[PDB]
């Protein structure tokens, strides 16, 4: 019903929010690491597709 | 199951979009205080360029190439570009996969990646294996250890730093035998007795060029001995800085050994080596206008102590006449300066040092107690005005180590804390270090050592009781 | 009654000191570029491969591509752990756990064998009739030696010379590789009119460039509707940021230790509690869900059963159980039957926190336990003259978990609604990953 | 494995001399210093006993502890006397006696009775007035035995504070008390004589 | 039979390059490991002994010179294990810290075994000579290192009192 | 029997090799 949202509600206002800051840091942090993985695994595609498709004939 | 484009309509656009992105960012991102001194050393020149060259830091031809080839493409493509019911193609040109090139970029790919990553993952791999943590080589870090000595402080500290692995590189090639023997006669020749007495012994039996020639010109610059080649001086005001760096990995490992005679020696020898005077001599030679002439001539004839700054400063107005006198001594003008600089040097004085653990009132046994310790900074994250030292080519902030041990055995007790800011001629300061407390019950006695580098006569040695009870 | 099977098994050396943070990321960098170059090379037997893909609502959770090396590279793996976990709770000295082990990685093989040869015999790569006598042998240790190399490659990884687990790795690679090739796509795709690119990026530079109409080219660069469009990458990277702010959120309980006086410190409780399990969990049981709906519906084409349960088309669910089950395609979608979309809010949003819920009494984190736990550590509560800890542990920690999970559960089905490119779940599962495997990161070297 | 060195033993000598060769004046003089310290060695083996092996060093021979406990009562007696030439010459020819002893017997009692006696002549030396002596005398004796001895450390602070050099002699008094009853109120007196 | 042939011919060539590898690294990864710079300097004692040993065999000699020879060879032998025992412990420690480099500890190792294999050879060769003589030799050994250390310790410092009388009489 | 980390990754790049030498194998085999 209500309760539960009121108690979630609760919950939030008792908890304490990050700066900004650590999370401009953190967002950085995770935003190298994905578009490293993403350049990675982009490259290897672009580089197995013409690859691929001289090796299958 | 893919058409590639062969009339040229696609890839332009593809690639030049992708090196666009690649080279606008490329190109885009590649488009405290000193302390007053009116005196300047012998051979400015050298001393001076040797510091410029210290640091260097271009940056730009890693990058320039790749913006260049960047911008050729990116014309190339545009050019390219002016000039000129369901199937799925892709924007690459025809040549790739025709049956004359598809062999060829086949060994290609192969050899790229058989080859240029093991070699490269290789090359890195054995390019971050050599450099320890206090960025000396661990083949000087390993010969290093193997010279420690039980007791060794002073003199043959000296002896076993010169045994790095930086003078390799400095002086290879014929730069060994230039002035080999103008420098071991110089300096075995013009220092007395009372500042090497078996060194001589240990200098003369080793059989190498590399290590005589380094121990010998560490020596000669330990000593101000001014050797009158031209040439030599631009290499030994570099061997000290090297002997810089190995005192501090020496520090590292006579700290990780469990005693404690190393240890006020190595820091000793780091007080020694970033200034200019000689392990034993008298640290009154810290002033800006003075020889050992003046030193002999202010302390007496034939002491075994050594006037230290604080004792030299307090006497009343009779070293006017008997420093300054005037014959060959010093004059007015220089003596004036000497007083001007030495009275800004930080020393310490600690007044309360007192155990105190967080939110209780006695100490706990086997509890994190902390130790409070608040001096003043008085002359005999606020950043201390550098070093004093003009005679070598790296500025050195003033550090200051703080540890302590115990006298029943002659072993140290815990870590030292280094730290090198206050919280600001004088206002009263604070610094703090904690630690365990020792598991069972009964008061210790303990020793602080407030011993600091990058000067020599700033030692402040206090006894403290600790107490705890349950 | 397994120890002569001990020193037959190949097994990684274990490290000889503790190796620096640097060797460790570029051993895992390296294990991480041998997995995507091998699974990016294609077999050899390949004759047909004009064929419905058969569990392919697995591929997303368990990394894989079909007809490549790494077909079933990651099954064995997992289920060795699952089996085993599983018969040593049904129902130790080293000299046991040797055993244990090596009897874990026979099995992970011998599964590997069979799944390799239950994925050539059921017609996968063509009728093994006309494929060859010897062709299907040498699939079969083709794909054993992948599966054995990529095993033993995740075993050098969790020895040590790794900073964690090879399945979470492989699990955010292929997420966040299918989430950039959507960006920078080269491949254009001619329906008529003329060809257009499948990039994002690309299709908008190209769409300016070349149509006469700079007004028509912004308006069909945004809003495709049919293929990914600028607006979805904004979404996407909308939902990013506020998963990452998200995170964030913890309630720091004051504690001090009683066994040594005076140390402080604290104990976080995020509002992510069982950050990345409600999502995998539900997500896999969905994916199981539609399996066994399309098995079903393929044989069974005409009965009621068949018919309520799920329905396909061109493939797609529709008019049935697992129709409900499935997101809402686009917005469009969403606004033509409202019906479907509150059931599907309603539905995931009491799966994920009533598996929260249920979730936190297994994993072991309740707080009858964690409780017990801190104080046989030594913790007490730091409170002014409020020495009671579970009271205050057991009203914050349920409520904080079964409040988390709805709020993920929410925006997972934010993310999959407003148009965020790829499934919410492979996002959310590449987002948590690399934030635990950076905060690892950051309380080891630097 | 091992490298031959060439040798040559002289009869009616028993003790071995290096031939001329390892091509290098220092490996020389090394091997040289080397084989003097095993004809020395040679020769205290060969005066051990009939055998040749040395006995275990847990039985102590008595002989020499009663003729250095006899010369140093005679020695302490004489100076009580009031002269102090041949008291010193009693105490240098007994350092002397023990001094020249083998070195497989236990360290512990020829470490004391060179402390005691380097304590003795010590003091006999500060009752002559020669400092320096007196000094490295004390120096040497509580080098030997540090612990369970307090004059040693008292005669050498106050030989230096006789002698001048106040702060080697706060050094000396300072170490004394960190390690340290008699001996620490004597400790104290000396360095309130600051 | 080529379909039976061709996919064991297959993985008979992959692994037996994968054999051939192994061994191939095993065997200079061996011989890189053995060729290591030797820890402390070359003994001259056990050296003085062999050569001894070579003049007796080449040949008269007595036999109480050997048991000089041996007790002094003993007596290095336990200074180099007090060495290597105070060294171990801060070796160990400062391992982790990253400031030594990796190879010292392989060579520690390696001296340590070499240390351990020549004990128990010279305490055979010791128990050979004279009946029960192998921990009375280390007993004598390790109070003759002391005892001569002390008192080489003792004449340095006796050795000053010339320069402190002149400096004295300077003074006076 | 244990191994070296360095002898998996060669193994997975002579594997990667021997995939594609086979593929090549056949290739010419079949042009031919």
């Amino acid at each position: 019903p209500r309760d539960f949202l009121k108690d979630g509600m609760q919950f939030i206002h008792k908890c304490q929010k990050p700066d900004r800051k650590e999370f401009k840091k953190v967002c950085q942090a995770v935003a190298i690491g994905f578009v490293a993985m993403g350049a990675i695994g982009y490259i290897v595609k672009l580089v197995h597709i013409p690859i691929n498709n001289i090796l299958v004939a | 199951e893919y058409n590639y484009d062969e009339n040229g309509q696609f890839f332009p656009f593809f690639v030049l979009t992708l090196t666009g992105l690649v080279t606008l960012p490329l190109t885009y991102s590649l488009l405290a205080p000193r302390i007053k001194s009116d005196f300047k050393p012998q051979h400015d020149d050298i001393i001076q360029n040797q510091k410029r060259k210290r640091l260097r830091k271009e940056r730009r031809v890693k990058r320039a190439i790749a913006v260049v080839v960047g911008w050729a493409i990116i014309g190339y493509m545009v050019y390219l570009i002016i000039v000129t019911s369901y199937s799925i193609g892709i924007a690459l040109p025809k040549l790739i996969i025709e049956e004359g090139s598809g062999k060829y970029v086949l060994m290609l790919y192969a050899s790229l990646l058989g080859i240029l990553l093991p070699y490269i993952v290789g090359r890195w791999w054995y390019g971050s294996q050599r450099y320890t943590r206090e960025k000396v080589l661990a083949a000087s870090a390993g010969n290093m250890f193997r010279e420690y000595e039980g007791t060794m402080i002073g003199g043959p500290i000296v002896n076993a730093l010169s045994t790095g692995e930086e003078y390799k590189e400095m002086l290879s090639g014929p730069k060994a035998e230039e002035g080999l023997a103008k420098v071991e006669k110089k300096v075995l020749a013009l220092d007395e007795k009372i500042l090497s007495a078996k060194d001589r012994e240990v200098l003369r039996k080793i059989d190498n060029p590399v290590r005589r020639k380094a121990l010998a010109l560490l020596w000669a610059y330990l000593n101000r001995i001014d050797l009158e080649d031209p040439v030599l001086n631009e290499e030994k005001y570099e061997a000290g800085s090297i002997a810089l760096s190995l005192t501090e990995s020496f520090t590292a490992i006579a700290l990780a050994f469990g005693n404690l005679i190393p240890i006020i020696g190595a820091y000793r020898i780091s007080q020694c080596i970033v200034q200019a005077i000689s392990p034993g001599s008298s640290p009154l030679l810290q002033l800006p206008y003075f020889t050992p002439k003046v030193v002999e001539s202010v302390e007496g004839a034939d002491v075994k102590t050594h006037l230290s700054v604080q004792k030299y400063l307090d006497m009343p107005e009779e070293r006017r006449r008997s420093l300054t006198v005037g014959p060959g001594l010093l004059t007015e003008d220089q003596y004036n300066s000497a007083i001007a600089v030495a009275k800004q040097l930080p020393l310490f004085a600690i007044s309360k040092a007192f155990f105190k653990v967080a939110g209780e009132r006695v100490v706990t046994p086997s509890s994190l107690v902390q130790l409070v310790i608040k001096g003043r900074i008085i002359p005999p994250r606020v950043q201390p005005p550098l070093a004093h030292a003009p005679y070598l080519p790296r500025d050195h902030p003033p550090r200051w180590h703080i540890f302590l041990a115990d006298a029943k055995q002659g072993k140290i007790a815990v870590p030292p804390f280094t730290f090198t800011t206050f919280d600001k001629t004088f206002n009263m300061q604070t610094l703090r270090m904690q630690f365990q407390a020792p598991p069972q019950v009964g008061n210790f006695s303990f020793v602080l050592h407030m011993i600091s580098d990058s000067y020599m006569g700033f030692d402040v040695k206090q006894e403290i009781t600790l107490q705890v009870e349950d | 009654l397994i120890k002569p099977f001990t020193p037959l098994l190949p097994e990684v050396a274990a490290p000889e000191t503790k190796v620096p943070f640097n060797q460790k990321l570029m051993w895992t960098g390296l294990t991480l570029l041998i997995f995507l170059v091998m699974s990016q090379m294609p077999l050899y037997g390949i004759v047909s491969s004009d064929t419905s893909d058969p569990l392919y609502w697995l591929r997303m959770m368990l990394a894989s591509n079909r007809g490549t090396l790494m077909e079933l590279g990651i099954t064995p793996i997992i289920s060795s752990g699952m089996v085993f976990q599983l018969l040593a709770g049904t129902h130790d000295l080293k000299t046991d756990r040797e055993l244990y082990q090596t009897a874990q990685k026979l099995f992970a093989i011998i599964l590997s064998f069979g799944q390799a040869c239950v994925h050539v015999l059921t017609g996968l790569y063509g009728q093994p009739s006309d494929l060859g006598a010897g062709i299907c042998v040498l699939l079969i240790v083709q794909l054993v030696v992948a599966g054995l190399v990529v095993i033993l490659l995740d075993e050098l990884l969790q020895k040590g010379y790794g900073l964690g687990s090879g399945i979470s790795l492989f699990i955010a690679t292929n997420i966040c590789e299918s989430i950039v090739w959507k960006a920078f796509s080269p491949t254009t795709i001619n329906t008529g009119r003329g060809p257009e690119f499948e990039g994002a990026i690309i299709a908008l530079f190209h769409l300016l460039l070349t149509w006469p109409d700079k007004q028509r080219a912004l308006r069909e660069a945004f809003y495709r509707q049919s293929l990914p469009n600028i607006m979805n990458l904004l979404a996407t990277l909308l939902v990013f940021a506020a998963v990452i702010y998200l995170q964030g959120f913890r309630v720091e309980i004051p504690v001090k230790s009683a066994r040594q006086r005076g140390v402080r410190g604290s104990y976080p409780v995020r509002l992510f509690y069982t950050s990345n399990m409600p999502i995998m969990l539900q997500s896999a049981l969905c994916s199981n869900v539609f399996l066994i709906s399309q098995m079903l519906y393929s044989r069974f084409s005409d009965n009621l059963l068949v018919r309520l349960l799920g329905v396909w088309e061109p493939l797609h669910a529709a008019s049935g159980i697992a129709y409900y089950m499935s997101p809402p395609l686009n917005f469009k979608e969403a606004l033509l039957d409202p019906v479907h979309t509150v059931v599907y809010i309603t539905f995931m949003l009491v799966a994920c926190a009533l598996f929260s819920k249920t979730w936190i009494e297994v994993s072991g984190s309740s707080p009858r336990d964690v409780a017990k736990q801190l104080k046989d550590q030594g913790l007490v509560m730091a409170g002014h003259r409020e020495q009671s800890m579970y009271k205050e542990l057991k009203r914050v920690i349920p409520t904080a978990a079964a409040f988390g999970g709805a709020c993920i559960g929410a925006l997972s089905v934010a993310s999959d609604l407003l148009g965020a490119l790829g499934s919410g779940t492979g996002i959310l599962l590449a987002v948590t990953i690399i934030y635990g495997y950076f905060e690892m990161a950051a309380r080891e070297g630097d | 494995t091992y490298t031959h060195y060439p040798l040559h033993l002289d009869p009616s000598s028993k003790a071995v001399s290096l031939a001329t060769t390892g091509q290098t004046p220092a490996q020389t003089e090394a091997v040289e210093a080397e084989l003097q310290q095993l004809n020395a060695l040679h020769r205290s083996l060969i005066s051990l006993d009939p055998p040749n092996v040395p006995p275990p060093p847990l039985p102590i021979n008595p002989k020499r502890s009663a003729q250095i406990t006899k010369l140093k009562e005679t020695a302490n007696t004489a100076y009580k006397r009031g002269n102090h030439g041949e008291a010193v010459r009693l105490y240098s020819y007994a350092i002397e006696m023990a001094a020249g002893r083998p070195g497989w017997e236990p360290v512990n009692l020829a470490r004391e009775e060179l402390s005691g006696l380097y304590a003795n002549r010590a003091q006999a030396h500060m009752a002559q007035q020669m400092w320096p002596e007196g000094w490295v005398d004390a120096k040497c004796s509580v080098e030997s035995k540090p612990v369970g001895n307090a004059k040693g450390w008292w005669r050498g602070g106050k030989c230096l504070v006789e002698m001048g050099r106040y702060d080697e002699a706060r050094a000396w008094i300072e170490q004394a008390l960190g390690i340290e009853s008699d001996g620490g109120k004597e400790l104290a007196a000396l360095l309130e004589e600051i | 039979w080529l379909t039976l042939v061709v996919p064991f011919a297959y993985l008979g060539v992959l692994i037996g390059c994968l054999a051939t590898f192994s061994s191939l690294y095993r065997r200079r990864k061996a011989a890189k490991a053995a060729s290591l710079e030797p820890w402390f300097p070359p003994h001259l004692q056990r050296d003085i002994y062999h050569s001894l040993l070579h003049l007796d065999q080449q040949q008269r000699v007595p036999e109480t010179v050997l048991k000089a020879a041996l007790l002094r060879r003993a007596a290095e032998d336990i200074k180099r294990v007090m060495a290597i025992r105070e060294q171990k412990q801060a070796l160990a420690l400062l391992l982790q810290r990253g400031s030594v480099g990796d190879e010292l500890w392989q060579r520690f190792l390696r001296a340590e075994k070499e240390m351990e294999d020549e004990v128990r050879d010279v305490v055979a060769e010791a128990n050979s000579y004279a009946p029960n003589w192998g921990q009375v030799i280390f007993q004598s050994a390790r109070e003759m290192d002391a005892n001569a250390t002390y008192r080489a310790r003792m004449e340095e410092y006796q050795a000053t009192v010339a320069e402190e009388r002149a400096w004295w009489d300077k003074k006076r | 029997l244990r191994v070296d980390p360095v002898v998996v990754l060669v193994l997975s790049l002579c594997f990667i090799f021997s995939v594609v030498g086979l593929h090549v194998i056949a290739k010419i085999t079949r042009k031919f």
